[PDB]
């Protein structure tokens, strides 16, 4: 009863046939989740269309996948992956800045319970391949207290509404070390030339930042 | 002074006895097929030897025979495989019967 | 409700973060025994890959210094008539027996290794020792 | 992504960050480095990371 | 208010101790080593993932380290005591038919389950319909071979994992480790190896299946007087 | 390998043309792409 | 949340 | 460290290489 299940696609599949010729069959994606991280999706096929609703849906809840959220309403770090064709770019974004994502990605994000991110999808614009793509970068997503223990050091979060104050967001459990991390006086990070065009105020687009209903 | 692993390894018959190649060893009948001799020599896998015709009914399980060993594990890679092909048996020639 | 992704994470983090969820009423029978002595790897899907260019293996050959006397036992004296007992853990061959020999007489000061080679022979055929020489 | 390596380079912020702002007297700065050494890295890495700032400045 | 003693005093308490069940007693690196433990496949055959269990090559004939094994194997009969101990279903797998009959009296006697036939497809992800919606599924699956006969991963480890089933392996030379909980490095061939897993199987089964008794009957008897 | 296929998934499986098997063999089983090469080959 | 016909009648079985 | 560890050197055991009938012969 917790789970709430969307559709995502619903497409009608034909198949030629040795003695029958053309036949029609259903092909549906749907995706469930409970709103607190837990989420899946499913494929679903059959000659009835709500036959394949309850496959899919059935099915989807047999393969759900866990999501971490910073603190319950975003994702930990911007994630950029791509899935065959299908290119996804999150960010990761503050409380009040909704889901400015694809449609498809806000029907998921309100399963998963993500309630303010960015995401870019370029490429195919495949609804599977974003679909088992998005689910494949938000389980892929290392969060703090991993980052911690990983390099066990602190992490701290600085933000400019609250000034300078740091706020440790995790410690490692395990030893704590005492050498700082190394200060490369340069990162080597690839960048995202949609990312920078924008913020050198270089982007133009009339279809950026457009209002929209509350999503 | 407990020994260590690379120690029973370095003083081991099978690891003392070096290539296999051409190396006379004592076997044990453990199973018989008709004809088919499956002869335990101390390795991984067995080796399977027909009865000889002479003094076949000498040949019995708990029989122990003299061997010379070929390889200690029949594996070929074939083309087009990422792997070796292993039948999973030694392969060994039949001398004859071991008598004190 | 479960998890059937057996290529996303392992049973115990599938387990663990699905009974956080709420997902899983109760905790399966296993997971208490997994928490208290886990494993000493996680137990994770991962797909083997071939190596390619300047990748080997790290395994290394096994060999041993008295390898190189039984090389050349073996190659001038060749295998024993005398056959190996693999059963018995203590059995030692002609060319085990002419390795101890070896190795007594190196730790007593001879260097050369000809030398070492013809003497061990001699001490072997003193004690009743058959090495019919191959060739 | 941003071609090349260290993309960072190409970014107005990056380049806005040279602390380098030459005197009114200053007409003119050759460099003369070595493609290979172990004692000239750091000028190589001059020329890599901070000529770039040093002429947006 | 009497269950929460019960779990406490016979559930909690054994998983207190390193070793509850002195399942170290059971083998040595020289008992490994006199039943051919050591012995792994042939270079040629070598899985990737199985390099860090082995100790190197002995012209190109694999050995398998028995220092890890013996920290392996203590940890496989470790849980495996301690599934045993709160009652779970263990069973055994291995499609190896030189050994199928040693195998499934070896569950008979310890009172196990034991899978050494052709495994059907959806035995374990398609469970209810086979069995019924009743059916209870193993909570311990213990592979003395891990490969099929075909040489490829036997299809329980794929479907233990989906049904989120822990499973203990054999994990030889040329077998994939990766999807398998408590792995064993070690020779699955050779029947002195076999035999020597069943009966040290056989031995944590029997001897945690005995502790439980005793500690419930001195429960038993502490709590009427 | 080569336009020869080489896939089977199989390729390790003893090959065992015996007179004993064809009576233990499923009837509904038919003779798979490369299982004809091996009569093929094993006739040469 | 919202309903989906129901497939069959559980009586229609052995 | 351990005597009884394995030594890195070069197979003595390994055979030479075949030669046709004709090798070393002009
Ligand atoms: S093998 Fe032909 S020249 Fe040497
Ligand atoms: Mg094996």
């Amino acid at each position: 009863e917790d789970f709430d299940t969307r559709i995502l696609e619903v497409r009608n599949v034909f198949t030629m046939t040795a003695k029958e010729g053309r036949k029609k069959s259903i092909r549906v994606l749907v995706a469930v989740g409970n709103g607190k991280g837990a989420a899946g999706f499913s494929i679903g096929k059959a000659t009835d269309r709500m036959d394949a609703f309850r496959k899919a849906k059935n099915r989807a809840v047999h393969h759900l996948h866990y999501i971490e959220r910073y603190e319950d309403h975003t994702i930990f770090h911007d994630i950029s992956l791509r899935f065959k064709r299908t290119h996804i770019k999150m960010k990761k974004q503050p409380k009040g800045y909704g889901l400015r994502c694809h449609r498809a990605i806000i029907t998921i994000c309100r399963l998963i319970g993500i309630k303010d991110m960015y995401a870019k999808v370029s490429g195919s614009i495949n609804m599977l391949s974003l679909t088992q793509g998005l689910f494949r970068g938000l389980s892929r997503q290392e969060t703090h207290q991993q980052l911690a223990d990983k390099k066990g050091l602190h992490v701290v979060e600085i933000r400019e509404e609250c000034g300078p104050l740091p706020i440790v967001v995790a410690s490692p459990r395990g030893p704590l070390r005492k050498d700082p991390e190394p200060e490369d006086e340069v990162p080597d990070v690839k960048l995202d030339w949609e990312d920078v065009k924008t913020a050198q105020g270089m982007k133009r687009s009339v279809w950026s930042n457009l209002k929209r209903a509350a999503t | 002074n407990v020994e260590s692993f690379a120690s029973m390894l370095r003083h081991s018959p099978l690891t003392q006895m070096g290539p296999a190649k051409d190396k006379l060893v004592i076997g044990r009948i453990f199973h018989i097929v008709e004809n088919d001799l499956y002869i335990d020599f101390g390795g991984k896998f067995h080796c399977v030897c027909r009865r000889p015709e002479v003094d076949g009914e000498k040949y019995q399980k708990g029989t122990r025979v003299r061997l010379r060993l070929l390889d200690l594990e029949l594996t070929s890679r074939f083309l087009g495989a990422t792997t070796d092909t292993t039948v999973l048996e030694a392969n060994a020639v039949l001398l004859g019967i071991q008598e004190s | 409700a479960g998890s059937r992704l057996e290529t996303v994470g392992s049973i115990f983090s599938r387990t663990r973060d699905l009974v956080r969820a709420g997902v899983l009423k109760e905790k399966p029978l296993w997971f208490d025994v997994y928490d208290a002595f886990p494993p000493l790897r996680e137990p994770v899907f991962q797909r083997p890959r071939v190596r390619y260019g300047k990748a080997k293996a790290p395994i290394q050959d096994i060999w041993y210094h008295e390898d190189r006397i039984r090389a050349k036992f073996y190659s001038v004296y060749g295998s024993g008539q005398r056959a190996f007992d693999l059963f018995n853990p203590n059995f030692k061959s002609t060319c085990q027996r002419f390795v101890e020999k070896y190795t007594e007489l190196q730790k007593l000061g001879e260097t050369d290794e000809e030398k070492l080679f013809v003497e061990t022979g001699k001490a072997l055929l003193a004690e009743g020792v058959i090495l019919r020489r191959v060739g | 992504p941003m071609k090349g390596r260290f993309p960072i380079r190409r970014t107005l912020q990056y380049l806005s960050q040279g602390n380098v702002v030459f005197k009114d007297s200053v007409k003119v700065m050759t460099v003369n480095y070595n493609t290979h050494g172990e004692l000239g890295e750091g000028a190589r890495k001059f020329v890599f990371f901070n000529i770039p700032q040093i002429q947006y400045k | 208010e009497d269950s929460t003693d019960f779990n406490d005093k016979i559930l909690n308490e054994p998983l207190k101790h390193s070793d509850f069940f002195n399942v170290k007693e059971l083998f040595s690196v020289r008992s490994l080593f006199d039943a051919r433990v050591h012995l792994g496949h042939k270079a040629g055959c070598r899985h990737r993932f199985m390099e860090p269990y082995i100790f190197g090559s002995r012209l190109d004939h694999d050995i398998i380290d028995l220092e890890q094994t013996a920290t392996h194997l203590q940890l496989a009969l470790n849980f495996t005591a301690h599934m045993a101990y709160r009652k779970g279903i263990i069973l055994f797998i291995s499609r190896n038919r030189q050994f199928s009959y040693l195998i499934e009296n070896m569950a008979r006697d310890c009172g196990e389950y034991a899978h050494t036939r052709y495994f059907r497809g959806g035995m374990l992800t398609n469970a209810r319909l086979l069995f019924g919606p009743t059916v209870r599924l193993p909570d311990l699956i213990i592979f003395l071979h891990t490969l099929n006969n075909i040489f490829e991963p036997h299809v329980a480890v794929r479907d233990a994992a989906k049904m989120n089933i822990p499973t203990v392996g054999i994990v030889d030379t040329n077998c994939n480790p990766c999807l398998i909980t408590y792995p064993v490095p070690g020779n699955d061939d050779s029947p002195l190896a076999v035999h020597l897993y069943c009966r040290l199987f056989q031995t944590a089964i029997t001897r945690a299946k005995e502790k439980r008794q005793q500690v419930e009957a001195l429960y038993r008897l502490q709590g009427q007087k | 390998k080569v336009w020869y296929e080489s896939p089977s998934l199989g390729s390790h499986s003893t090959y065992k043309p015996s007179k004993l098997e064809f009576l233990m063999r499923s009837t509904s089983k038919k003779t798979r792409k490369e299982d004809h090469a091996r009569l093929r080959a094993l006739n040469g | 949340a919202f309903v989906i016909p129901k497939k069959n009648v559980p009586t229609s079985k052995r | 460290s351990n005597e009884d560890l394995p030594i890195s050197m070069e197979n003595p055991y390994k055979e030479p290489l075949k030669k046709c009938i004709l090798c070393g012969k002009h």
